């Protein structure tokens, strides 16, 4: 049903700004991320 | 993230020592995909806080 | 009328059931038409003919 | 499964309306209780 009535009918910038650097630093060292997750 | 990593970066890895675009692929998969996850978490917490 | 200590009055008869039976009918007569309409449209894909 | 449903969307909308009416009736005519029978 959802597709039919879907075809008939600020905040995210902040999330992206806060996620960008953490995501980059995490992707730099994945092993340390997995280790701190285990901890 | 799988859609992201599948679309673009399926051509550069065969050439060894190539990881610059592999990170841009994950970035693309983590920039357009943030709003859905944030919305899911928000609605999940809000439908239970009351 | 006054009732003596230890006496009660009640009413009954066929009507007791009729009022109910009839009521139930008025609930299933519309639905029928509905389940019929959805079929007629499916036969013509148009509301005018139904 | 999704395309064949949006194709004939009028029937889907009619069925959804009938389901809404039926569910409303069942809701207004549903018994009530505090706790299920645990005895």
């Amino acid at each position: 049903v959802i597709p039919i009535l879907m075809g008939y009918w600020p905040l995210n910038r902040f999330l992206i700004r806060v996620y960008h650097p953490l995501l980059l630093k995490v992707l730099h060292w994945p092993k340390t991320t997995l280790l701190v997750a285990a901890l | 993230l799988r859609h992201a990593i599948e679309a673009v970066p399926s051509l550069n890895n065969p050439q060894t020592f190539s990881e610059q675009k592999l990170d841009e692929a994950l970035y693309h998969g983590a920039v357009l995909r943030v709003r859905p996850k944030a919305m899911t978490v928000a609605v999940i917490i809000a439908g239970l806080l009351p | 009328v006054q009732l003596k200590p230890g006496t009660s009055v009640a009413f009954s008869g066929q009507f007791e059931l009729l009022e109910r039976a009839n009521h139930k009918l008025k609930l299933m007569v519309p639905m029928t038409l509905m389940i019929i309409f959805v079929l007629l449209y499916l036969a013509f894909r148009r509301v005018g003919e139904a | 499964i999704i395309r064949r449903s949006v194709a004939n969307r009028f029937l889907v909308l009619m069925g959804a309306l009938f389901l809404s009416i039926w569910g409303t009736w069942t809701i207004i005519n549903t018994p009530v209780d505090a706790l299920p029978d645990l005895s």
